[PDB]
RNA sequence: GUUUGGAGAGUUUGAUCCUGGCUCAGGACGAACGCUGGCGGCGUGCUUAACACAUGCAAGUCGAACGGAAAGGCCCUUUCGGGGGUACUCGAGUGGCGAACGGGUGAGUAACACGUGGGUGAUCUGCCCUGCACUUUGGGAUAAGCCUGGGAAACUGGGUCUAAUACCGAAUACACCCUGCUGGUCGCAUGGCCUGGUAGGGGAAAGCUUUUGCGGUGUGGGAUGGGCCCGCGGCCUAUCAGCUUGUUGGUGGGGUGAUGGCCUACCAAGGCGACGACGGGUAGCCGGCCUGAGAGGGUGACCGGCCACACUGGGACUGAGAUACGGCCCAGACUCCUACGGGAGGCAGCAGUGGGGAAUAUUGCACAAUGGGCGCAAGCCUGAUGCAGCGACGCCGCGUGAGGGAUGACGGCCUUCGGGUUGUAAACCUCUUUCAGCACAGACGAAGCGCAAGUGACGGUAUGUGCAGAAGAAGGACCGGCCAACUACGUGCCAGCAGCCGCGGUAAUACGUAGGGUCCGAGCGUUGUCCGGAAUUACUGGGCGUAAAGAGCUCGUA
């Protein structure tokens, strides 16, 4: 399944930007609903909890799926947090949007999923599709001149592209040189609060 | 009773018992026969009977009817009985 | 009899197929004595690998192949050679390796630069 | 050596600290139940009655063993009613091999059943592989056929007649089996080996085919599959203390493939037990699985290996091999047939029915692939198996749209009557059709099989290429503290809630509804069950002055 309803909300019960461009969220940065700007006691699982609700509705991955990424992430041999980030950076929804074809990373999904990439000359509609080193991913002929995508290729600018993607055509092709580290990736959230709410 | 190979081996498994019983009825005869004869006590009429024995047991393991190593055994002890008596 | 059998594995329309020393009477998917190689039908050439050490030696005790297994050996000449007849190189094909990733990482950084 | 790995909260009091139980948050399932429900991939599905079983299938095959000629075929022949021949072919029958595998179930079993490691100088092994020798010679039958009898049926008798790779006698074998004598050698005591040497006695066979030609007998070695013995290991119960007389040991016989009270006659009086004998209860065991920081605890569904059983109890026969599921004999229970004399059955194979239960599927499609049986082979057989159908039963993936959109509509719900929430949400304006839908292409699995040249059950499925349009696609639980998420109204110790502490007594964040919110999402909750938290049986890792706990005190056996 997927999350489908109202964005903002979900930004302003957290208090930070998930989508970045939002202006419902700078106007009304408390919580929703009526209770919204009642006192919360105060509470560490509450934290815990937020941060990864940050995450999971940044990169839309349902609890099912990201609790299996926390699993890999531990199981791996570095640190839980930046295993963590990393996997979810890897996600070719989140690679497509982190390149600029698309504007949210909604949009990207769409794109995805719709069938408008090809990774290594294979189609793949799959929005979880890991992508690892040196991974090519192309624009099928058919949506090269649609009209979102031509939006894409002359709207480049709205965000900074990261050093370990490159986009390299105005075919909008995109290279993966490596996988982020830490320090590559950008993103408005606390790990090891994650690490810490999966050793409860 | 069910399927017809059963069927027809229910005949041919009488067919071998028959024959089996018999040739092992006829050794048993013998070894009986030997037995009396060294519980008698004459050395001659034993050891005569002895050698007819013994190749009869030899032939009832070519048939099949008993085993190689049955019918050195039985032949052993025969032989034994003879030379002790 | 001791004979030379596949022995599936995979899962479904996926048929991968072990090669296998084992009892007439075992089981397809039993214990087995040794496995002495693999074969793959699904792949182009369909995969194929024979431990030729083993197999000389099971077909030399007597080990009997299977109709397929037969095939097989005949491809990679471990029959011919058993025999004595020729073909012992065999005709094994090989897929063709594929383009290394890296490789191609450098062709598109030159063909766009 | 070594980091990859341990979270707590509530509840005894006016308050406190400790001790200590209870309860909760996590994970798991062959699940069930309630609400809800779009698609696909890959798994999985009688846990109860080893209860009873309608119906169809689950083991056959060989004319290159044999006499034969019912069906086909071909050749005569015709009058067209039939009648011959052939043997390409093949019903029934004789004969060989298979039917002991494969599939099911877990009743029994606390045991060398199983796991792991050994032993066999104590043993067997069809078919397969590879050395050696051979495959000589005679004979008497019988099924089938034909005539006829008995019986309701199941079945069965007599006569006449025919064949073999069916059966039977002899020769040869001197590798082999038995006995006596005798030499060397190796050990682990019986003994083993040198096919040691030697004397005496003895042990087999089968033909067919004319083609990739298949077979037969003995014997040496191998390979495979076993048998038997032993060390060690894995349940509760002394409110179960003695048990045993083929029982413990010996010798002479018997028995087996083999060792052995395995059996038997005699002789000795032993053997096993608080390192729990003998009893009672429960249970198939294991690789593994679940949980856990680990140690440990629990468990043995699927998949894989052993074992056990096949309506209940007993027995043997055939065979290389037998718990002989779709064999046989007897006894019993039950069902059925009968002419009342007598007969016939066995789903713990696959599918299916009744029943029991909270609960578990189709009286599919193929032998195309892999494994198995027979056949020289073409081939035949295979409910093994490969697949399909059904059930969110489980796991995983994807969709139910995306961008923009205001000081922010209507409507709903709060209010300090200012408004504030729902909410960028919606409306509207453009943008993409994944998955479903409608067309047109269309597999891999087959270096296979037959070499006759055709051959894929799944399947015109999966997957590609076009078309139309946001178009068809969201629910469930929770919101006092643990524990994320609060207000109004309705009943006022009522109706009800609840895992624990506890909430309802006409102002309830705990009851019911609504608005809003939170956690999850084609699922969400509940019940049951196991581990965790529980250092709460503490080996890792706890205690005994007063909290539960030092025997009333000594002596002394293991
Ligand atoms: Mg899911
Ligand atoms: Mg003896
Ligand atoms: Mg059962
Ligand atoms: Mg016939
Ligand atoms: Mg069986
Ligand atoms: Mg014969
Ligand atoms: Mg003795
Ligand atoms: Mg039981
Ligand atoms: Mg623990
Ligand atoms: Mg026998
Ligand atoms: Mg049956
Ligand atoms: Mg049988
Ligand atoms: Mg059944
Ligand atoms: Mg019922
Ligand atoms: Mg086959
Ligand atoms: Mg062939
Ligand atoms: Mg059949
Ligand atoms: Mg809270
Ligand atoms: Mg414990
Ligand atoms: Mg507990
Ligand atoms: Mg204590
Ligand atoms: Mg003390
Ligand atoms: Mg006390
Ligand atoms: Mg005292």
């Amino acid at each position: 399944a997927r999350y489908t309803g109202p964005a903002t909300r979900k930004s302003r019960r957290l208090g930070v930007d998930l989508v970045g461009g939002d202006q419902s969220f700078e106007k009304r940065p408390y919580p929703p609903g009526q209770h919204g700007r009642a006192r919360i006691k105060e509470s560490e699982y509450r934290q815990q909890l937020q941060e990864k609700q940050k995450a999971r509705f940044s990169y839309g991955v349902m609890e099912k799926q990201f609790r299996r990424y926390y699993e890999e992430a531990n199981r791996q041999p570095g640190k839980t947090g930046d295993n963590l980030l990393r996997i979810l950076e890897s996600r070719l929804d989140n690679v497509v949007y982190r390149a600029g074809l698309a504007r949210t990373r909604r949009m990207a999904r769409q794109l995805v999923s719709h069938g408008h990439f090809l990774v290594n000359g294979v189609k793949v509609d799959i929005p979880s599709y890991r992508v690892s080193q040196y991974d090519i991913i192309d624009v099928k002929e058919k949506s090269l001149n649609t009209l979102p995508f031509q939006i894409a290729r002359e709207t480049a600018g709205e965000r900074p592209i990261p050093s370990w993607l490159q986009v390299v055509g105005e075919r909008q092709r995109i290279l993966v040189h490596q996988l982020p580290e830490r320090a590559q990736i950008d993103v408005p959230l606390t790990e090891q609060l994650i690490v810490e709410l999966y050793s409860k | 009773a069910n399927i017809k190979s059963q069927i027809k081996r229910i005949r041919t498994n009488e067919r071998r018992r028959l024959r089996n019983q018999s040739v092992k009825s006829s050794l048993r005869t013998a070894i009986r026969g030997f037995r009396e004869a060294v519980d008698a006590g004459d050395k001659d009429k034993a050891s005569e009977l002895l050698h007819a024995t013994s190749r009869k047991l030899d032939k009832a393991a070519s048939k099949g009817v008993i085993h190689p190593n049955q019918a050195a055994n039985k032949k052993s002890a025969l032989a034994l009985a003879l030379n002790k008596l | 009899a001791v004979k030379i059998k596949l022995t599936r594995l995979g899962k479904i329309r996926n048929p991968q197929y072990r090669i296998i020393v084992a009892d007439a009477r075992t089981r397809r998917d039993g214990r087995a004595i040794e496995v002495i190689g693999r074969y793959h039908p699904k792949e182009e050439p369909s995969l194929i690998q024979i431990d030729s050490e083993r197999a000389q030696y099971w077909l030399g005790v007597g080990a009997q192949p299977t109709e397929p297994v037969l095939a097989l050996l005949k491809i990679t000449g471990d029959w011919q050679k058993f025999k004595g007849l020729p073909g012992a190189e065999g005709t094994l094909k090989v897929k063709e390796p594929k383009p290394s990733k890296l490789d191609l990482f450098n062709a598109a950084l030159a063909e766009a630069e």
